[PDB]
């Protein structure tokens, strides 16, 4: 494993919001990056920068980001609690879908239905090919969900709040979690499915939590309590190496690689020198894109 | 500059 990433990009003016979903890497090989108002998009194989879009009113900035399974389109949360959808071929807005009262920090999505979670504590599910985009609100955090994720096979969707709570919602309806984990004590950010196993769930916790938790969400057992020392704000599981990567801030801001099911620790990614904000996979999972309050990206091949 |  490299103990220097491949490349680093400038991140000018990143917001140092701990609960924004600030970067995704899509299956077309587009890293998507919210720097403030603007979002830009950098391709992995050319280089190419392209700043997709600017806010268009004063004060307004981009909670989130989150590209659909295909990479050929590209929501963006911003804080003035709207979902829009982007065409990055067209570079076109083909939506700017209203529901939540509050900035919008979390995504996610499952084919054409894409989940957004707000600081209001609610979770939208839109239909994006529809007129009337908002067809469910799952309400079961008290304060901002800024960790959301779709299970891979569409079986359950996992959110995180805030308050302390890890949900995790059925496909369909009511809209009642089929899990509901108490055990972190600090906000979860941190929420990643295993690739290989359709009911294990990871989740992280933060500054007054620092752990990471992995859950069955059928019978709902924690398998794994694992103190990281600082807060989780991401994981990432590698489908190759039968590893995590998590990320971390204060003291050593690193992300740690550990080995599944043992838990133990592999490798530690050092260079930051703010906390990390968010982690991004590849397409093909060799390398993890880490946004941090330093104004970087670094892009680290340690699945490679 | 932006992803520099």
């Amino acid at each position: 494993i490299p103990s220097l990433p491949d490349r680093i990009l400038d991140a000018p003016e990143i917001r140092n919001d701990y609960y924004l979903n600030l970067v995704d890497w899509s299956s077309g090989n587009v890293l998507a990056v919210a720097l403030d108002n603007s979002v830009y998009l950098w391709s992995a194989s050319s280089g190419d920068i392209l700043q997709l879009l600017q806010m268009e009113q004063p004060g307004e900035y981009i909670s989130s980001v989150a590209w659909i399974k295909e990479g050929n389109y590209l929501a963006v949360g911003t804080s003035s609690a709207e979902v829009q959808l982007w065409d990055v071929q067209q570079q076109k807005r083909l939506r700017n879908m209203t529901s939540h009262s509050a900035r919008v920090g979390s995504l996610s999505w499952n084919s054409y239905i894409l989940s957004s979670g707000s600081r209001s504590g609610h979770i939208h599910h839109h239909d994006v090919r529809v007129a009337e985009h908002h067809v469910a609100t799952l309400s079961g955090h008290s304060q901002e969900v800024c960790g959301l994720r779709w299970a891979p096979d569409g079986r359950h969707l996992a959110s995180g709040g805030n308050d302390n709570l890890v949900n995790v919602w059925p496909s369909a309806p009511g809209w009642v979690p089929l899990q509901t984990f108490t055990q972190h004590q600090g906000a979860v950010k941190a929420v990643a499915w295993c690739p290989w196993q359709s009911n294990v769930l990871a989740t992280g916790g933060g500054t007054s939590d620092r752990h990471i938790r992995i859950w069955n969400v059928c019978s709902g057992a924690c398998l794994s309590a694992v103190d990281a020392h600082s807060q989780v704000c991401s994981i990432l599981w590698s489908p190759h190496y039968k590893e995590l990567i998590s990320g971390h801030g204060f003291a050593q801001n690193q992300l740690v690689i550990w080995k599944y099911p043992t838990m133990a620790k592999v490798a530690e990614l050092k260079g930051h020198t703010s906390r990390v904000l968010s982690l991004t996979m590849s397409p093909d999972g060799a390398t993890v894109a880490s946004a941090a309050a330093d104004e970087t990206l670094r892009l680290w091949r340690c699945f490679e | 500059a932006p992803x520099g």
